[PDB]
DNA sequence: TTTTTTTATGTACTCGTAGTGTCT
DNA sequence: AGACACTACGAGTACATA
């Protein structure tokens, strides 16, 4: 049953319209498919933004539900070598369906993991076996394609989800599901996705687990706070305040309450702080040098561990040291 | 039977003798295991992902989680727990960990489904997923994409950083905090009465203040301070000094001593003492923590001399993390906090 | 000789009393006891403390020890040759021996005495500094998943590489240098025992004042200047110093005399003699610096960019392989320095 | 609960071997009727049918319908650890999950218990190919594979031709080329080297040499082969045992 | 949907070598053996997608006429082209007999030649050595280093270069006359400026930009195609100002989704292919590239690495 | 003017014992 | 019943890596 599957899983498009965000792509592929002209795709993306949940809806529109027998799919979970192409991927684009009659479609998930070498031999094949197969691309970061391989396929670019279409997605999740939840709290939730629908759907189960109630009360911005650990805006502000102008010994004080009281995590507050003061308006560019080199450096160090203590205070000093610069 | 397994945990340290059993006996990180007791009555277990310091209690949280699921029979036969002692490349990744996934789920018996809810899923967990190369982790992401109605992948590391951010955005993340003397004085007051532990007032909540949100290296403490305090035989209470003295902490007169001569003094004497420092056993972390508390806490200090001390204090962790000499860097340390 | 008079039981101990009686502790309730990690500077005798704490765990025939070999096989056919020292109780391994394979070794030999088994079999890693991350995050679950038949206890002189996890797996025992006192009443006795003619005592605090706290230098420097005086240590007898020591203060006398790129290439060349003849260039670094501070010639302002540098390239040599790369760098910074 | 007993245990051997190297993983539907079996190829260029009713099994006992989704490079290997004068017995529980391999001697006492651990493959496998085709033929499986292996050796490519009472085999290589060409004749002496040819509309498509030589390796199920083409459709090899058959779906190259 | 359509790269892929509006000398070059024959052996090299296969395949059209499909051997890396191969089936081909008119020869095509194995590339020296009168050898390659010298020692060497504007203006011209397409001049200029030399690539994104819109304007080619991707990175990296790169950095890369790894590899390609600036800052700003890209790589890759990043450009730019 | 620098998976070659269909 | 050509899958050995 589809009822034991996590949401991230769950919820996944099966359909074309389900695909909320990519709308300029959507609707190409769409004409693409109804005209008949489907070039080489090349879905180019961070993680997250539907690129597979696409071209799977694509292939069952296309094939309808036996999508699972007339396209092959390979990804990095399956040997991809260049033997592996010379044969399984020759072979299927040589060769016709065995189901119904009509082009074929080959979905290279993640191809961003392939051998140079494996790369080499499938740029022919798709400049060769191109009247009766596609090749479908799928990529997060564009630079482990080669130049040969990256021109052959049109590149389709999916943007991060915007906040009208992740939205829409959590009022169909919230429809689906007894649950309601608050408009501040969606705000925050939606705050700290970066267009990652994947984020969304696990700290939704999450916090409705955390709810433990028969679901007949609302999930705040408290419910979400607490179960992401996410430091809230109130005490980010109130700890760059206290560093900005209060003392040292309190603004020690105050950080360490504040990260603490609720258990939070030093690179959280280091990324709030650095998202916060971007929009200040300041003084000579050297404040924002000083600032933007030590906040990088604290934050490679925070990466690999050490005295959570001792790099608090370097946070606190090197904020200082970068502002007393501006005046 | 289970006598012998009594006896073993009781001829054990105190580490893992008092390992969380059941998600109830995780004292401080109750918003995982809130979710994770919800999950249990439900079938709808997600991709999770651990990450935290070490010593927080992840390993121990999903054993007492797969415990609490599948019971102590079906523990070992839909378990798939793969640790950094094993071999994880690409290779073991696409045939070992695929092939355990296809795998249909096994059987549950008559006993099992009458008191463990039994879930139509199994669970394979990867242990220090920081070793994990980024093409093996990236082998994975399928496989636990497609594979997630009869598996569950539960990932445990200390740097969330380590990790691809596709397989960090497929998991579910949960952060661990650190265990400190708040939130840990009740676990620790537990021990310390399941064994008899006699001591002072203020000496559990000074033993978690050593440990740096690390519950496992507060208990090695404490079994340490109650080994101590038996050998003598003086039926007296365990010392914070005691405990801080086995905990590898520079006495307070000594620090003193540094800071003396970090104030007054030239390179030549600041070396001497250094030298001489070096001979008795310490370790630089230490001291360096104990001096970073020192000045910024001291509220006798220009806020200039505090941004240049704390800046200073953190190279000189950060050049410590990487396996350098602890004189060197202690003395090169002292020398430019002198200049200041 | 240092080998002839070393303490085998707990009781034999003759400096550090708090460190005898916390061992004494220790192994009082010895099946109940964690995994432990010695820490401290090198020649302290922490290496014998933990075969004294042994032969308190165990009988009196943990030093009856024998030599053994076991052969491994890599991801290639490069078959990994490694020497186990082996007891009826307890087990040594020296990762220090080899590449980057620390983590096969670990991992294998490790399982194998595992799954094989007081009641449990004791594990010296001698040397953990030189344990590769990789190594050290395979040992971390095998410390915990398989603690009622192996305990290990890590012999290192600094922390400073250990990784965090295994830090706190582990309890940690400093082991502080002896003081000069102690070392001249050990020398004291050795003297007596191997009929050595002082004809002042004083002497002897001075090879304590020569050594740093080091005993194994101590007494190893003892010997060998009491074969040059022939048996009779008189009132001023010369010290007797390594080669490599002698041959990085005249290097250190090269730099303060002559800061040139024809100064430099000789410079390499000593670096590289030294290197060829297994010579840790971390040390080599250390002593090269703490001479060059010690030279008179150079001012406050001088030293303090010494240390930096210094520092600054022990990082690079940390986290470097080619190791001479670095040395060269910081003799040319120093050079720029002066 | 799943309870089958063959008759031959090399029978069973025999049938999978067939699937042995051009299928790797299988789904068995058994039901009350019989097992069936349907699978891809990894490139997906053929799918293999097998069909074997209750006739078969010795003794049959199904008390529902059992999905057993297993592999074959494991299979095989169970099976030969079989004899050849051995019966085999099929055990599976109310679950489907460790189905169980019983040999079990005929002339002396022995009992050879082996385990298989199934898996869970959500593909499913139901689909049933029934169309006319344009031409049907019948020929000697020995003679049919001799040569497909004789023309593998020339190119990758053999073209099927079926004409006026006529059955051309080409292959066109880099060493050279050739065709072989049969027509269709009535043996009264013995029936199973007869080659029958029912034909209505010219074909002409060709097959890989691979998948070809893939296919002959089920020739030691049955003493005849039956060939169904039709223009542009899958094309079907046809062992048929004494219980039912195994049909190979193959997917011709586009000219 | 039961068929689709041939793409206009294959459909219009040009069959004579008049058809190619390449590099002209080069082109009339291979026209002129064609008409007169003893064809060499010649190794094509440059940067995928300006004419190399098309070129050498219209050239073996041309000059075997009818007997093509018998004189004319195709390898591609699709293929394996290792040593047994070399050794068995090229020596087979080049051995063996055929009937030629006197002006003509039997042409190996090696597509991907900079792909094959050095074994192979060894032994095909005295294989193209021993029957170069009855055989010839065409290479299509990208870097002609990846062949060995004594390889490239037996042949021609012919540099294909990049295509002006003019040429795929032309040919784009040529294609919306033969296709019937509405277009304009600023769509037509937007589509070669996001073509970059690219042919295959330009044609490709017409017929993507006319099947998805079928009004061939920058507007609409600028929402279906991007902007280039090192272009906006250069003018991020040559920012006089920090705020006026950040800003660029935040909303035209990082807003977008381009991930961290593409980000610093455009910026070091950039800072490596860059003539604005002198030598000496040109490493420095290398220097930087490669130390947050050594920070990007072990999973700290986030938008904080590559503000700090510009902002250390900055402060070297700052003198 | 002159020869080695770890581990890590992909690629290519060869010898190689081995498993089975065929011939005096 | 058997001998040995044909053969295909498995351990060994190197060779790159933008
Ligand atoms: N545009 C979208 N609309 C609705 N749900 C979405 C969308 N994008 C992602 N999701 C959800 O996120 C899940 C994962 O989507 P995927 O397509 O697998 O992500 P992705 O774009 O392929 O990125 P990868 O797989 O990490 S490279 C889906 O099953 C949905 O539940
Ligand atoms: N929350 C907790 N409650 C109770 N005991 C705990 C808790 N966290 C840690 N411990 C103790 O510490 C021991 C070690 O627990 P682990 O789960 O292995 O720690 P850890 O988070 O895995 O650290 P690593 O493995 O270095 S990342 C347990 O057996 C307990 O005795
Ligand atoms: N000069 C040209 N004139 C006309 N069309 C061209 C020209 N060059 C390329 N094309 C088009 O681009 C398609 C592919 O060209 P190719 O020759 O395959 O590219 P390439 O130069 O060989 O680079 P590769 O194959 O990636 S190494 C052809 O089918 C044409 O449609
Ligand atoms: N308590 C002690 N009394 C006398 N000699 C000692 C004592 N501890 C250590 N030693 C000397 O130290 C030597 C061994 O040093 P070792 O332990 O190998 O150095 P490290 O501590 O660097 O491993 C022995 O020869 C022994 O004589
Ligand atoms: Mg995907
Ligand atoms: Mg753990
Ligand atoms: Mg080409």
């Amino acid at each position: 049953s589809k009822e034991n599957l996590p949401w991230v899983e769950k919820y996944r498009p099966e359909t074309l319209d389900e695909v909320y965000g990519q709308n300029e792509v959507i609707t190409t592929v769409r004409k693409f498919v109804d005209e008949g002209k489907l070039p080489h795709l090349l879905f180019y993306g961070p993680p997250g933004t539907g690129k597979t949940s696409t071209i799977v809806a694509l292939a069952r529109e296309i094939y309808g539900k036996n999508y699972s027998n007339m396209v092959l799919e390979l990804n990095a979970s399956d040997d991809r070598g260049i033997d592996v192409v010379r044969n399984q991927i020759k072979d299927f684009a040589s060769t016709r369906q065995i189901f119904s009659k009509g082009f074929k479609l080959i979905i290279l998930d993640e191809a961003d993991a392939m051998t140079n070498a494996a790369q080499n031999a499938l740029r022919r094949v798709i400049e060769r076996y191109t009247k009766n197969t596609r090749f479908c691309v799928l990529a997060n970061y564009a630079h482990k394609l080669t130049p040969a391989l990256l021109s052959r396929c049109t590149r389709f670019r999916f943007q991060p989800l915007p906040q009208e279409a992740i939205e829409r997605r959590i009022a169909n999740v919230l429809v689906h599901e007894k649950l309601k939840l608050s408009p501040n709290a969606e705000k925050a939730l939606i705050e700290l996705s970066n267009g990652d629908m994947r984020r969304v759907l696990n700290v939704l189960q999450s916090c409705k687990a955390t709810l433990d109630n028969p679901d007949e009360d609302e999930i705040s911005d408290d419910v979400i706070y607490e179960c992401c650990g996410a430091p809230r805006p109130s005490d980010l502000k109130a700890v760059l305040k206290s560093i900005l102008e209060d003392d040292w010994g309190t603004a020690h004080y105050t950080l360490n309450k504040v990260r603490s009281a609720k258990g939070l995590a030093l690179i959280d507050l280091i990324e709030g702080i650095v998202k916060i003061l971007e929009d200040y308006e300041l003084q000579n560019e050297e404040t924002r040098v000083h600032l933007l080199t030590k906040l990088a450096d604290i934050e490679y160090s925070i990466s690999k561990g050490g005295n959570d203590q001792i790099q608090g205070s370097a946070v606190i000093g090197a904020i200082k040291a970068s502002f007393e610069n501006e005046t | 039977s289970k006598l012998a397994a009594e006896q073993s945990l009781a001829q054990q340290p105190w580490v893992e003798k008092y390992r969380p059993k059941n998600l109830d006996e995780v004292t401080a990180q109750d918003h995982a295991v809130t979710v994770l007791k919800k999950t249990l009555k439900s079938a709808n277990l997600p991709h999770m992902l651990f990450y935290g310091p070490p010593g927080t209690g992840k390993t121990s949280t999903i054993l007492a989680l797969t415990k609490e699921l599948y019971g102590p029979d079906l523990m070992k036969s839909r378990i798939l727990e793969l640790n950094a002692s094993d071999e994880r490349g690409i290779s073991i990744v696409r045939e070992k960990v695929k092939n355990f996934a296809r795998l249909t789920v096994s059987k549950p018996s008559k006993h099992d489904l009458e008191n463990y809810p039994c879930p139509p899923y199994k669970i394979i967990i990867l242990d220090e997923a920081d070793s994990m190369t980024a093409d093996a982790q990236s082998a994975l992401r399928r496989t636990m994409e497609t594979y997630s109605g009869v598996t569950r992948f539960c990932l445990i590391c200390n740097y969330v950083t380590r990790i691809i951010d596709p397989l960090a955005s497929r998991c579910s993340k949960f952060r661990f905090k650190a265990l400190d003397a708040s939130n840990a004085i009740d676990r620790l007051r537990f021990i310390s009465e399941q064994e008899n532990v006699k001591c002072d007032d203020g000496v559990l909540e000074r033993i978690l203040d050593i440990s740096a949100g690390d519950l496992r290296r507060g208990i090695t403490l404490l079994q340490s301070a109650s080994k101590g305090a038996q050998y003598l035989g003086d039926g007296k209470n365990i010392t914070s000094t005691q405990v801080e003295e086995l905990a590898g902490v520079v006495p307070h007169d000594i620090l003193i001593e540094i800071v003396e001569k970090v104030k007054s003094g030239d390179f030549d004497e600041i070396k001497k003492y250094v030298n001489t420092f070096m001979k008795s056993g310490w370790s630089a972390a230490s001291v360096v923590n104990q001096l970073h508390e020192y000045y910024i806490t001291n509220d006798n200090f220009d806020t200039n001399f505090k941004n240049q001390i704390s800046w200073l204090l953190f190279t000189t962790d950060s050049r410590l993390n990487n396996g350098t000499n602890e004189h060197i860097q202690l003395l090169n340390l002292l020398v430019k906090i002198s200049q200041l | 000789w240092v080998d002839k008079y070393r303490p085998k039981s707990l009781n034999a101990l003759s400096h550090n009393e708090e460190l005898t009686n916390f061992l004494k502790s220790l192994s009082d309730q010895p099946r109940d006891l964690p995994h432990l990690l010695l820490y401290g500077p090198n020649g302290t005798g922490k290496k014998t403390r933990c075969m004294a704490l042994l032969e308190s765990i165990f009988g009196p025939g943990v030093y009856r020890l024998k030599i053994d070999v076991r052969q491994f096989v890599t991801a290639s056919n490069r078959k990994l040759e490694l020497n186990v020292v082996s007891s009826p109780y307890h087990l040594e391994i020296t990762p220090s021996d080899m590449g980057n394979n620390d983590r096969i070794v670990i991992q294998e030999l490790l399982k194998e005495v595992a799954q094989m088994e007081h009641r449990y079999k004791c594990v010296i890693i001698n040397e953990a500094n030189s344990l590769t991350k990789d190594a050290q995050a395979a040992l971390r679950r095998t410390m915990e998943k398989y603690s009622k038949n192996i305990r290990l206890i890590m012999v290192c002189d600094s922390m400073s590489p250990i990784i965090a996890p295994i830090k706190s797996r582990c309890l940690l025992i400093r082991c502080p240098a002896p003081s000069d006192s102690e070392i001249s009443t050990i020398l004291s006795d050795v003297v007596t025992n191997e009929r050595i003619q002082l004809e002042t005592k004083d002497i002897l605090k001075r090879i304590a004042q020569a050594s740093n706290g080091n005993l194994r230098v101590s007494l190893l420097m003892l010997e060998s200047m009491a074969l040059n005086n022939e048996l009779a240590l008189k009132s001023s007898s010369p010290i007797i110093k390594p080669d490599w020591i002698i041959v990085i203060h005249k290097l250190t006398r090269k730099i303060v005399k002559e800061r040139s790129v024809n100064s430099l290439i000789e410079c390499r060349a000593v670096l590289y003699d030294l290197l060829a003849h297994c010579i840790p260039a971390n040390i080599i670094l250390k002593e090269l610096t703490f001479s060059l501070l010690d030279v008179e010639t150079l001012n406050t302002t001088n030293k303090s960019s010494i240390i930096e540098y210094s520092s600054v390239f022990d990082e690079r040599l940390s986290l470097g392989n080619k190791a001479i790369f670095h040395l060269e760098g910081f003799i040319a910074k120093v050079m720029c320095c002066l | 609960m799943l309870e089958a007993k063959f008759e031959e245990a090399s029978l069973f051997k025999r049938i999978i071997d067939g699937f042995k190297d051009c299928v790797q993983l299988v789904n068995f539907q058994c039901k009350e009727d019989g097992i069936i079996a349907q699978a891809v190829d990894d490139s997906r260029v053929l799918l293999v049918s097998l069909e074997i009713g209750v006739e078969a099994f010795q003794e049959y006992r199904c008390d529902h319908p059992v999905t057993l989704g297993m592999d074959l490079t494991s299979l095989s290997k169970i099976l030969r650890c079989g004899n050849n004068t051995d019966t085999l017995t099929l055990i599976a529980d109310n679950t489907p999950d460790s189905i169980i391999l019983l040999f079990e001697d005929t002339k002396k006492d022995r009992i050879a218990e082996y385990s298989l651990k199934l898996m869970d493959i959500d593909a499913d496998f139901l689909k049933i190919e029934e169309l006319q085709y344009d031409s049907t033929l019948s020929l000697p499986s020995s003679e049919f594979s001799k040569i497909v292996r004789d023309l593998s050796q020339l190119s990758d490519s053999i073209n099927i031709m079926i004409t006026k009472e006529t059955i051309k085999f080409v292959a066109d290589g880099d060493i050279g080329s050739g065709s072989v060409i049969i027509k269709p004749f009535v043996d009264m002496e013995h029936p199973e080297t007869s080659i029958k040819l029912e034909m209505d509309q010219p074909v002409d498509l060709t097959f890989g040499a691979k998948y070809l030589l893939d296919i002959i390796k089920g020739s030691s199920l049955s003493d005849r082969v039956g060939i169904r083409l039709s223009s542009e459709a899958p094309a079907l090899f046809q062992f048929d045992l004494k219980s039912g058959f195994l049909q190979f779906f193959l997917a011709p190259k586009f000219n | 949907t039961l068929s689709l359509q041939l793409p206009w790269v294959e459909k219009y892929r040009p069959q004579v070598l008049s058809d190619i509006v390449g590099n002209k000398e080069t082109i009339d070059r291979l026209q002129q053996i064609a008409k007169d024959g003893n064809m060499p052996h010649m190794i094509i090299s440059g940067m995928p997608g300006i004419g190399k296969t098309t070129s050498v395949h219209c050239l073996a059209h041309e000059l075997l006429g009818r007997s093509y499909a018998d004189g004319v051997l195709e390898l591609n890396a699709s293929d394996d082209r290792g040593i047994d191969v070399v050794r068995n089936q090229i020596k087979h081909f080049a051995q063996k007999k055929l009937h030629l008119p006197p002006g003509k020869h039997k042409i190996v095509i090696l597509d991907e030649a900079d792909s094959m194995t050095a074994g192979a590339q060894q032994a095909l020296r005295r294989t193209m050595e021993l029957y170069s009168n009855s055989t010839r050898f065409a290479f299509a390659c990208n870097q002609s280093n990846k062949i060995i010298e004594p390889l490239q020692s037996r042949c021609a060497i012919l540099r294909y270069s990049k295509l002006s504007d003019e040429d795929v203006l032309k040919r784009l011209l040529q294609i919306i006359k033969l296709e019937d397409v509405k277009y304009t001049n600023d769509g037509l200029e937007a589509i070669i400026f996001t073509a970059e030399g690219d042919m295959r690539q330009a044609i490709n994104n017409l017929q993507s930009t006319v099947a998805g819109h079928g009004l061939v304007n920058a507007d609409n080619v600028f929402k279906i195609v991007d902007s280039p991707h090192p272009l906006i990175v250069k003018k991020m990296l040559l920012a006089s100002n920090l705020e006026d790169s950040i800003q660029i950095l935040r909303t035209d890369l990082w807003k977008k989704g381009y991930s961290s790894i593409d980000i610093v590899t455009t910026s070091f390609r950039v800072t490596k292919n860059l003539a604005q600036v002198k030598e000496s800052v040109r490493l420095e700003m290398i220097k930087e590239i490669g130390l947050t890209h050594m920070r990007i790589l072990e999973g700290v890759g986030t938008y904080l690495q590559l503000a700090s990043m510009l902002a250390k450009i900055h402060k070297l730019n700052n003198k």
